[PDB]
């Protein structure tokens, strides 16, 4: 149960994929559904409007399902490396009724990414079933970037 | 390793039209926009305007509705910039630059336009004469003229001015330096393949 | 939306904590902000982006903030490659603009120019036109106000004058006046003068 969900292979389609924000620019957008594992081409990365502690990155399964770890990866411009260095998880079933992933009776600081293609893996434990998931990002360099994948099973 | 190269100095007559290229090399041309701006000779940055290599589609300033075109040679990687119905006041350094990851980050080299009714033609030096002596590098078109003293063993003390456009439409700039020994300030004007050493 | 930057010209001595204004006609996201650099004969250096993010190679020295209609480029100890002209300006899906820029010179020690005055050469002569140079050497602040006399006849219009960029190792400043007559009206007069006024202080001439 560590296969991936669907974020690079799109099994996970565009629209299950949303955010608080995401920045737009001239001829550029890097939109929720840019945040696929290894995706290229231009804006290849969801980045939020603004960079800030209050951001987040929401994935809709569309049905439960087991999760054991999340892979997270950054993005380079043209010279330019951005990525998330620490982010936190919550997740759901109904989309509203949020709970932050706790490790040892507190909420878990995940160690994220160090460059900008490099994919990190980050195991949950215990793993969870839910229907929804969230990256929350809470430390970044240059900007608040991300590629991803979510690793598991069917719950059934 | 990036390096957006633009095409030379241009010299146009009113009414005229020109066309700057910026190649680009270390990437496709079409990942990305390019962004089009100019100096005129003593004011600050103004957007000409922006292209999308990828669609093809641009987007103007304001005052530059009318006058600018854009274009790409996708194969080449070579972005183009063509200003039309050229006029004195278009007299100005023209800039291509692309975002990373998204303003005026990386920059070309800047294509000089100068826009009159006058022609290409190299300068008369007349000599100029602690104690101050100099060169008067007159009637010139178009900028730049560059000057150096002794063959550039001798740069201190040394006032090179800013050309000064004059109402025949030709440049005049001057040279003085403040100071037995001898005093030669060698003018370059590249344009007209002019170059003169002048012994004061 | 208009970018307005403040102050003109801003003079500081080296060490000291630089901030640099620029105000939007609307309020728009900090994420469309950016500030640049430039140095003469240069094109422009992006220094800050997104209103506070540094682009790479850029000192820890420069920081950025702001939102909404003001914006703020804070230079913590000024060096002296730090001085030179400053743009902020906005960016976006549809349109960009830059506000119209702030000079950041040394500030120098009050200095009263040296004057200088130069005849129009026998080459030039030949030629038929006569120019007349006046040279102000060395002084601090740049201002300073040249009125040429031709016997005693105050002269306007009928000349042109360029400063140097300021001198990164005394911060003063130089200055050239040029007059031009044709060789006909030259000889027409006999006393030139340069009159000077600089609150550092003059007036330099010689007979034709």
């Amino acid at each position: 149960c560590s296969m991936p969900l669907g974020m690079e292979s799109k099994a996970i389609s565009d629209a299950q994929i949303t955010a608080s924000s995401y920045f737009t620019n001239m001829f550029a957008t890097w939109s929720p559904s840019k945040a696929r594992l290894h995706l290229q081409g231009r804006s290849n990365a969801w980045r939020p409007q603004v960079n800030n502690p209050k951001e987040w990155l929401q994935v809709d399964f569309q049905k439960t399902m087991k999760v054991t770890g999340v892979t997270t990866q950054g993005v380079k411009s043209l010279l330019t490396s951005m990525y998330v260095k620490e982010f936190l998880i919550s997740s759901s079933q109904d989309g509203h009724q949020w709970t932050l992933f706790f490790q040892n009776g507190k909420v878990k600081v995940f160690q994220g990414n160090q460059d900008s293609f490099t994919p990190v893996v980050n195991c949950l434990d215990p793993p969870l079933l839910t229907r929804y998931l969230r990256i929350h990002p809470q430390s970044w360099v240059h900007q608040i970037a991300l590629r991803m994948e979510v690793l598991g099973c069917e719950a059934q | 390793q990036v390096q957006l190269v633009q095409s030379g100095a241009e010299v146009k007559k009113p009414g005229a039209s020109v066309k700057v290229s910026c190649k680009v090399s270390g990437y496709t041309l079409t990942e990305l926009p390019v962004h089009w701006v100019r100096q005129a000779p003593g004011k600050g940055l103004e957007w000409v305007g922006s292209f999308d290599p990828e669609s093809g589609e641009s987007i103007y300033a304001r005052e530059f509705q009318g006058s600018v075109t854009m274009t790409a040679d996708t194969s080449t990687n070579i972005a183009y910039m063509e200003l039309s119905s050229l006029r004195s006041d278009d007299t100005a350094v023209y800039y291509c630059a692309v975002p990373d990851p998204d303003a005026f980050d990386i920059w070309g080299q800047g294509t000089m336009v100068t826009v009159s009714s006058a022609s290409t033609k190299g300068p008369s030096v007349f000599p100029l004469a602690t104690a101050a002596l100099g060169c008067l590098v007159k009637d010139y078109f178009p900028e730049p003229v560059t000057v150096s003293w002794n063959s550039g063993a001798l740069t201190s003390g040394v006032h090179t001015f800013p050309a000064v456009l004059q109402s025949s439409g030709l440049y005049s700039l001057s040279s003085v330096v403040t100071v037995t020994a001898t005093y030669t300030c060698n003018v370059d004007h590249k344009p007209s393949n002019t170059k003169v050493d002048k012994r004061v | 939306i208009a970018l307005t930057q403040s102050p003109g010209t801003l003079s500081l001595s080296p060490g000291e904590r630089a901030t640099l204004s620029c105000r939007a006609s609307q309020s728009f996201s900090s994420s469309y902000l950016a500030w640049y650099q430039q140095k003469p004969g240069q094109a422009p250096r992006l220094l800050i982006y997104g209103a506070s993010t540094r682009a790479t190679g850029i000192p820890d020295r420069f920081s950025g903030s702001g939102s909404g209609t003001d914006f703020t480029l804070t230079i913590s100890r000024l060096e002296p490659e730090d001085f030179a002209v400053y743009y902020c300006q906005k960016y976006g899906t549809s349109a960009i603009t830059f506000g119209q820029g702030t000079r950041l010179e040394i500030k120098g020690t009050v200095a009263a120019p040296s004057v200088f005055i130069f005849p129009p050469s026998d080459e030039q002569l030949k030629s038929g036109t006569a120019s007349v140079v006046c040279l102000l050497n060395n002084f601090y602040p740049r201002e300073a106000k040249v009125q040429w006399k031709v016997d005693n006849a105050l002269q306007s219009g009928n000349s042109q004058e360029s400063v140097t960029e300021q001198d990164s190792k005394d911060s003063t400043y130089s200055l050239s006046s040029t007059l031009t007559l044709s060789k006909a009206d030259y000889e027409k007069h006999k006393v030139y003068a340069c009159e000077v006024t600089h609150q550092g202080l003059v007036t330099k001439s010689f007979n034709r």
